[PDB]
């Protein structure tokens, strides 16, 4: 086969009544004549070309605008005739030519896939790769210069003239009006968002229920702005590594799919503080068909919500106005090692909620380790036992749903809504099945963690977490079950942010000496409370005991601390994370995922993050190991 | 097979970071770097091999198998004391100590060696790469020390996998990448700010929009313009990229190699286009860059591609146009013979992105030219010419015309399509003007001329050449495969007793036994050996080789060719002169890219032995194909 696409590029108005940019066009012009795919899904895109492995493509490009403005690959191949891209190639006068399309005027293509940038062996079906335009890169892409482009094995025209597949593209983009084309007075240009869909904006189109629907995810954007996206059912491709979230950054594209349950549009997140107010949006009508014309456990958690007292930097303490550490709790005169009063989930032994468990002062701040195998099911009894009322729900398992009934709180639409007060007590269930635990690929233990849902973080950030471990079937049969399984344990990255906390100026009236001069909202002090820790404990408050060839699964996430990432650190040592052996583990504000390490370098370990400019403000752990006996 | 304990002599000092290209105000700057030496006396500064000088304003690559040893006996010289440090550093043991001092410090002019088994622990698996990458850099201050300037490679590999050559290569040929954003609020910056750049004309912009990095680096290494150096690779020599990110939290970089695509192996191995670098993530990945001519690599994201990524890599070895070599051609190949001088001399170190202050061609001269021997008939499709850049002159070559030589004798110049009289060729613009000229029509040369119309300050070039070979059957035509039959080959005579018969019928290229090669019955110059084809044959060159008898060494030193199409009369072979004094052999062993200038088109090939060593021996073999048959 020999593919043609003869399609220029255009400057075209746009909308959802702010912003109008510089697109893609799509038409099957000798001159310049309408032509449309464009209805749904399709936002500002050049239409989506597909080329499989052996094939030869030619776009004609013809330029309508003030713009000089270029076409220019990824993922193919070509001659120094095409590339699309300017710079000294040393090209000859007319191999120079590609490079910028001249304002209004007119270019062919020569575009070729070889078996060398065909897809490999065993991945993705079907590459996920765009095709772009830079002339000045920056200008080019913010005014919406952007297409999707397809590449994959020898059968689109042929095993796909029989074969069905439900797949769209999604442009996961965040142009920038003051980088734009374009250029008393008060309101500067803005926008931020999901496949040119503002705001709250929504696209289009939706696929069959008892089936799967794959979509190939372009990153895009003009800066290091990092987005973490979501909807129910878990998206499981990314590889068959098999991925709580898509987490998108700078400029990225692999190709991800999913399973459904039923019409339930489902919700679509960026899901992370910053981004949100100014973010992304997508419903998903998942609808009834055109096509047809040693066993499992049982597990058991009475936990409470629960008042305290929190002291982050407890065994350490040195302070005065002697540094940024020096700074850190209430910002009038109070100072020291630093005492608020938090709301952390504490489980108890039974109904009677009274026995105290014994605590782990290890996980600090955290919940109790929460843990069930694929197919078993967790009755989980809840007592609130602090006034502001809070619940419980798991990232991690979808069929959650109160224990006796299928119910929902005589009003709510779910679970995660409204429900507990102060007093009352709430049995709920948690089911866990294939679809989100491990897989074949994995680890044999994903992680994740229950926050409690009636606030967000205006909860959490008070104190409402706890880890949620799913993993992979065994009981003295299918892997490592001889002698012993050792211990589980985990480290939560997590930022809490005092200032939203639903103890706000609770906290002020008590440690706090006086309010004499009841100041709030302020720079430093808001600062004051940004308590950058590892479970609670900061600045090498409580570490970590371990000892030497002593070996099992570190768990770790990053939770509260968002608008940003965390390359995560430990002096010296490595670890098997993916069943690759890697040094730094880069973790989102989903971020669930879960090493292994073989504990045999003996010494004080600055345990922290690979970003040095927390570790400052606190955000560091120490480890200790040496020889020990048994 | 074996272990090694391989030290690495190694240091930190300063110098810093250079501009001057094309694109003179330019800034000094200090920042401190990692340094090879030769031994514990640290005085050889250990020259930065044209092998790996892409590797340029960072340290040296430290290697190592599985079951190995690393050792590094390190000398700091310089203010602020640094460290090395990396992942696996397993220290030892314990200590009468007070809570565990860890702490490594390494004090200026103070010597701290540190050694140390490399277990599994850091090293790659059989789902994985041949080597897997890792950092090492100074951690008395990882968040300074590392804008400041001590970034460092570590590679660490399966067994058997290196060499004696050092490192390895088993089509290999590797290059790190070391994508920071630099800063200077980080490491004693103050002895620059009112080092240079100020005196009695200062107190210009404190810290307001002045940001003198966020002015600036973007590094690739840290020749980090919109240009470094050495990106040398052949188009098939399947090539290896180390790509690790560092810096802050903003340092997500996300590169690609245009036209071009890689693989990368995890789980198993699947292929993509572009990888988001993230900090602290050090990445293997490996491409068969298939599409010669020149190209670059550049980190996709807008506002840092616009300010210092574009940074260029060739590749020329074939289908076809790849670079000729001159990245990767020939360690001091050809120049000229008078028209070419100035200290810091002509080619020698006139390629193409050679970096330093001592690199190009240089000759205030109105009669100019140079000259390469491509060492056989080529096909050159062009040539990317670029200038220097010197004190803080802009100085290159503005115009010029090519001529060539197919033979070495008779020249003549160059008129690339319906031009006029002469094919007038525009040079550069600058220090960094890569003009890559094609030949409309192509041109086919083993010399080529480069004469300058006009210049800057000094007719001022570096250089590289386009294209690739016509392809004559360089595969052996049938002496060492057997396809030619024992019978098939009769000699002037054949040494014969009972302990041997060193009949024709043995000299192949490599054969062993007790008699394991032709000998002739005794020694004359007037000795011959033939091969007969039972057909009509084409020959680019005898590749010749001689003997082990565990006597003592045999081989022949000189010879000539004879042709025939009868079998029976012989028209010998010549030069462009007399007969073809042949250079031959010097050993037992070691075959000889012995070829001729005009392929030879006969069917009847007779070897003529002129001199030799102890006796006449021969092991041989035919390089060629076949035209008609016959007539
Ligand atoms: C959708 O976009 C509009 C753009 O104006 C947002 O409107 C305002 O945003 C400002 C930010 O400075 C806020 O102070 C206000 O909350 C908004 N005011 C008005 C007039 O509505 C709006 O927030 C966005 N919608 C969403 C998803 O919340
Ligand atoms: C040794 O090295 C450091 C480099 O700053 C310095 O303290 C000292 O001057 C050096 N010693 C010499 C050259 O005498
Ligand atoms: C010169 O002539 C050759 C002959 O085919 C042609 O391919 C080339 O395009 C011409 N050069 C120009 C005008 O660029
Ligand atoms: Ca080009
Ligand atoms: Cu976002
Ligand atoms: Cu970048």
């Amino acid at each position: 086969a020999t593919r043609r696409y003869y399609l220029g590029a255009v400057e075209l108005s746009w909308d959802y009544v702010v912003y109008k940019k510089t697109l893609f066009v799509e038409f099957t012009d000798h001159l310049f004549n309408i032509a449309k795919p464009r209805p749904p899904w399709m936002g500002l895109l050049g239409p989506t070309i597909q080329a499989e492995v052996y094939d030869t493509v030619v776009i004609t490009l013809k330029n309508m605008a003030s713009h000089p403005v270029s076409l220019h690959a990824v993922g193919v191949s070509y001659w120094k005739a095409s590339e699309g891209a300017e710079y000294d190639d040393q090209t000859s006068q007319r191999e120079k030519e590609d490079d910028k399309v001249f304002p209004g005027g007119s270019h062919t293509y020569v575009w070729q896939v070889l078996k060398e940038n065909g897809p490999m062996a065993s991945d993705p079906l079907c590459l996920t790769y765009s095709y772009l335009s830079h002339v000045d890169l920056v200008k080019d892409l913010n005014s919406g210069l952007i297409g999707a482009l397809l590449v994959c094995r020898e059968g689109s025209l042929a095993k796909e003239k029989t074969q069905t597949l439900h797949k769209f593209i999604l442009l996961f983009a965040v142009f920038d009006e003051g980088k734009s084309w374009h250029s008393s007075a008060r309101a500067w240009p803005k926008m931020h968002t999901v496949n040119g869909y503002v705001n709250r904006s929504l696209p289009g189109l939706i696929g069959c229920h008892r089936k799967s629907v794959y979509w190939h995810v372009i990153g895009m954007g003009t800066t290091p702005e990092v987005h973490s996206i979501f909807l129910e059912g878990h998206t499981f491709l990314v590889r068959n590594h098999r991925q709580a979230s898509l987490e998108i950054s700078p400029i990225t594209f692999l190709t991800a799919q999913t399973l459904l349950m039923d019409l339930g549009q489902f919700l679509l997140f960026c899901h992370i503080s910053s981004h949100q107010h100014d973010g992304m949006e997508a419903y998903v009508k998942v609808d009834s068909c055109p096509e047809e014309p040693k066993h499992p456990k049982t597990w058991v958690h009475y936990i409470a919500a629960e008042e305290e007292d929190w002291d982050y930097a407890p065994l350490v303490l040195a302070p005065d106005d002697r540094s940024y550490k020096s700074q850190y709790l209430n910002n009038g005169p109070q100072r020291i090692g630093r005492k608020y009063k938090k709301v952390r989930f504490m489980a108890y032994t039974d109904e009677t909620f009274k026995t105290r468990e014994a605590i782990q002062h290890e996980s600090g701040i955290l919940g109790p380790l929460l843990y069930g195998e694929v197919g078993d099911t967790l009755l989980i009894i809840f007592k609130n036992q602090a006034s502001r009322p809070y619940n419980i729900y798991p990232h991690g398992i979808t069929d959650v749903r109160p224990l006796y009934s299928r119910r929902l709180p005589k009003g709510v639409k779910h679970l995660k809504d409204f429900p507990i007060l102060p007093g009352e007590i709430f049995k709920y269930k948690w089911t866990v099945t294939v679809e989100d635990g491990p897989t074949k690929s994995d680890p044999r233990c994903l992680t994740r963690y229950y926050s409690s849902f009636v606030n967000m973080e205006r909860d959490l950030a008070s104190g409402l977490i706890g880890p949620l471990l799913i993993c992979y079937k065994e009981s003295v049969d299918q892997r490592g079950n001889q002698i012993m399984s050792d211990k589980r344990n985990v480290i939560l990255f997590s930022v809490f942010d005092e200032n939203r906390s639903w103890y706000l100026t609770e906290n002020i009236q008590r440690f706090l000496p006086n309010p004499a001069g009841v100041q709030l909202e302020d720079p430093e002090f808001q600062a004051s409370n940004i308590m950058h820790s590892i479970n609670g404990y900061v600045f090498d408050s409580l570490q970590l005991s371990v000892c030497l060839h002593e070996v099992a699964y570190w768990y770790i996430l990053s939770i509260g601390a968002q608008t940003d990432f965390l390359s995560v650190f430990f002096s010296g040592y490595t670890f098997k994370h993916k069943m690759v052996y890697e040094d730094t583990l880069t973790l989102f504000p989903f971020s669930g995922e879960t090493v292994f390490m073989s504990m045999e370098n003996p010494g004080l370990w600055i345990l922290g993050c690979h970003n040095s400019d927390f570790r400052n403000r606190g955000m560091t752990a120490l480890l200790k190991v040496s020889s020990c006996d048994k | 097979f074996q272990k090694k304990t391989r030290h690495y002599f190694i240091a930190a000092v300063e110098r810093l970071w250079d501009y001057g290209m094309s694109s003179g105000s330019v800034p000094q700057f200090k920042k401190v770097v990692f340094q090879e030496f030769t031994d514990g006396s640290f005085t050889q500064p250990l020259y930065r091999g044209e092998l790996n000088e892409h590797l340029g304003l960072l340290g040296p690559y430290i290697r190592a198998e599985v079951e190995d040893n690393i050792m590094v006996t390190f000398r700091n010289q310089a203010s602020r004391p640094y460290s090395f440090y990396s992942s696996l550093i397993s220290y030892e043991e314990d200590q009468r100590q007070g809570a565990e001092p860890r702490k490594n410090f390494v004090k200026p002019n103070e010597t701290k060696t540190y050694f140390w088994k490399v277990q599994h622990h850091m090293a790659p698996t059989k789902d994985e790469f041949d080597c897997k990458a890792w950092a090492y850099f100074s951690d008395v201050d990882l968040e300074k020390d590392v804008h400041s300037g001590l970034i460092g490679p570590l590679l660490v590999c399966h067994t058997n996998t290196l060499n004696p050559a050092h490192g390895r290569q088993v089509t290999v040929q590797e290059f790190a990448l070391f994508l920071t954003i630099f800063d200077e609020t980080k490491s004693w910056y103050f002895t620059e700010n009112m080092e240079r750049n100020c005196r009695a004309p200062c107190n210009i912009q404190m810290e307001d929009p002045t940001f003198k990095e966020n002015y600036r680096f973007h590094a690739i290494n840290g020749y980090i313009m919109d240009t470094l150096p050495g990106l040398v690779m052949a188009q098939d020599q399947r090539i290896r990229w180390y790509l690790l990110s560092m810096g802050s939290n903003e340092n997500i970089h996300s590169i690609h190699f245009s036209g071009h695509v890689f693989t990368v192996r995890k789980k198993e191995e699947y292929k993509m286009a572009l990888y988001n670098l993230y900090p602290g993530v050090f990445e293997t990945v490996e491409m068969l860059p298939s599409k010669a001519g020149i190209w670059r690599v550049e980190c996709l994201i807008g506002e840092h591609l616009h300010a210092g990524m574009s940074t260029l890599f060739l590749v020329y070895s074939n289908k076809c146009q790849t670079p000729l070599g001159m990245a990767s051609g020939h360690i001091r190949d050809f120049q000229i013979t008078a028209s070419g001088q100035y200290g810091q001399w002509a080619p020698k170190l006139a390629r193409l992105h050679y970096s330093g202050s001592i690199n190009a061609w240089s000759t205030k001269e109105p009669f100019s030219w140079i000259k390469v021997d491509l060492l056989a008939p080529m096909i050159i499709h062009g040539i990317k010419t670029q200038g220097a850049r010197q004190k803080f002159s802009s100085l290159y070559i503005s115009q010029f015309i090519i001529m060539y030589s197919l033979d070495g004798k008779k020249w003549q110049t160059y008129r690339g399509n319906s031009t006029g009289t002469l094919m007038v060729f525009f040079g550069n613009v600058d220090s960094s003007g890569i003009k890559h000229n094609i030949f409309n029509p192509p041109i086919i040369a083993r010399y080529i001329r480069l004469h300058p119309t006009h210049y800057s300050i000094r007719s001022t070039l570096r250089m590289e050449l386009m294209g690739c070979d016509l392809n004559s059957c360089s595969m052996p035509l049938g002496m060492e495969s057997k396809a030619i039959s024992d019978a098939q080959i009769t000699a002037s005579s054949y040494f014969t007793n009972m302990f041997a018969t060193w009949s024709p019928s043995k000299a192949r290229l490599h054969l062993q036994g007790r008699s394991n090669a032709w000998r002739p019955q005794v020694n004359n110059p007037k000795e011959w050996l033939q091969v007969d084809f039972q057909k009509t044959m084409k020959v680019t060159g005898v590749t010749t080789q001689g003997v082990k008898s565990l006597l003592t060494s045999m081989y022949v030193k000189e010879f000539l060719i004879s042709s025939s199409q009868d079998g029976h009369q012989w028209t010998l072979f010549f030069q462009n002169g007399k007969v073809k004094v042949f250079q031959g052999n010097q050993d037992s062993f070691t075959p000889v890219v012995n070829s001729l200038d005009p392929p030879l088109l006969t069917r009847y090939l007779r070897i003529h032995p002129q001199s030799w060593v102890h006796q006449i021996a021969l092991r041989m073999e035919v390089l060629g194909c076949e035209a008609q048959d016959l007539y």
